[PDB]
């Protein structure tokens, strides 16, 4: 399932902002 | 934000904003007037700590920024924008900036403390919000952007991590780090990977339309439990975003899917919020049929979820973070760069 794939991914925690 | 036609309202709101924007408040407090308690959260740029105002006994959320780090990360002008804009705005769903000041090493922004915690943690724990629940928060963001864009402001970092739930279960938008007052197009690469509009990734000039695209991602993530474009690395996320292809969960209603196709629209001549009909294309959409916009603004609607607060100073709604000593140099640093802060 998509949820299963997301939960197993490396970006389920707080995401930092990006810049140049 | 302080609690409580449209064209008239925004006219007076703009008058109020321009006054503060032209003459920003400055140096309205100092470090030793607060007792530092605990870190509530961190981002790529700052550390926000729960603090206790000695004189008033009030609790606040103090954002601390290391000047040298700001310079290294090319955020000098962004930080000046952040403070200048936050001290000038006023809306029911925007976090209020109480004080601001600096010292030899850091920059400080003391905001009202929103103890409900990040929308992020509640969303991940619960899994996903039911459509009516997501709609509630969505409406508040829609109204907040209507207000911000009317002031020629672009927000640029909409995400659950930058959204807080207050004691009444209402949303408070924080982190104006990428906020900017711009009439025309702008080009800086900034935001958060998952929420970036196609035009940002492709290094094109863009405008407030990126905020409406970000809203599409937020609504999708709230209702689905995961974002519309995810992967292990930003580059992989960017490829999915530009391809534009989006798949919705089977439990998404017809109205929600239609709104999302119109928000997560790669074509700027078709993206809702950016058309001739402005924000009304969104507010008059079917998915928001049951939404009473005035009631939302007036905060007369019952929140779907009301956070638990075991008293003042309670941080149980926030994760724990490693603490670091707030050292202040004997030598002033980057004084010229941040003279107007
Ligand atoms: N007014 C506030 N009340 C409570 N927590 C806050 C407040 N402002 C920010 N935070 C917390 O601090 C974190 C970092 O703040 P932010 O301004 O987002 O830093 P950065 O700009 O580096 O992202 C937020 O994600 C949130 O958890
Ligand atoms: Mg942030
Ligand atoms: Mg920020």
């Amino acid at each position: 399932t998509t949820y299963a794939d997301f939960i197993a991914s490396g970006r389920t925690g707080r995401r930092a902002s990006i810049h140049d | 934000g302080n609690a409580a036609s449209v064209k008239e309202f925004l006219a007076k709101a703009k008058e109020d904003f321009l006054k503060k924007w032209e003459t920003p408040s400055q140096n309205t407090a100092q470090l030793d007037q607060f007792d530092r308690i605990k870190t509530l959260g961190t981002g790529s740029f700052g550390r926000v700590m729960l603090v206790k105002h000695k004189e008033s006994g009030n609790h606040y959320a103090m954002k601390i920024l290391d000047k040298q780090k700001v310079v290294k990360l090319k955020q000098i002008e962004h930080t000046l924008n952040e403070k200048r804009i936050l001290q000038a705005v006023n809306f029911p769903f925007l976090v209020k900036l109480e004080f601001s000041f600096k010292d030899n090493s850091n920059l400080y922004m003391v905001m009202e403390y929103v103890a409900g915690g990040e929308m992020f943690s509640h969303l991940r724990r619960i899994g996903r919000f039911s459509e009516p629940h997501a709609r509630f928060y969505a409406a508040q963001i829609v109204l907040t952007f209507e207000y911000l864009h009317s002031l020629d402001l672009i927000y640029r970092d909409l995400k659950p991590e930058n959204l807080l739930i207050d004691q009444q279960g209402y949303i408070q938008v924080t982190d104006f780090g990428f906020a900017k007052r711009v009439k025309g197009r702008t080009w800086t690469l900034c935001g958060t990977p998952e929420y970036l509009a196609p035009e940002i990734i492709l290094s094109k000039g863009y405008n407030k339309a990126v905020d409406w695209w970000a809203l599409g991602v937020l609504i999708y993530e709230m209702a689905a439990g995961y974002p519309p474009f995810f992967a292990d690395q930003p580059i992989q996320i960017y490829e999915k975003i530009v391809s534009g292809k989006v798949r919705f969960p089977s439990h998404f209603s017809s109205d929600l899917k239609d709104l999302l196709r119109n928000l997560l629209q790669v074509d700027l001549t078709k993206r809702f919020g950016n058309l001739k009909n402005g924000v009304n294309d969104i507010k008059n959409h079917k998915w928001f049929a049951t939404t009473d916009w005035i009631a939302i603004y007036q905060r007369k609607v019952e929140a779907p979820f009301i956070p638990k607060f075991k008293g003042p100073g309670d941080t149980s709604n926030f994760d724990d973070y490693e603490e670091e000593e707030i050292r202040v140099s004997i030598n002033e640093k980057c004084g010229k760069e941040f003279t107007e802060f």
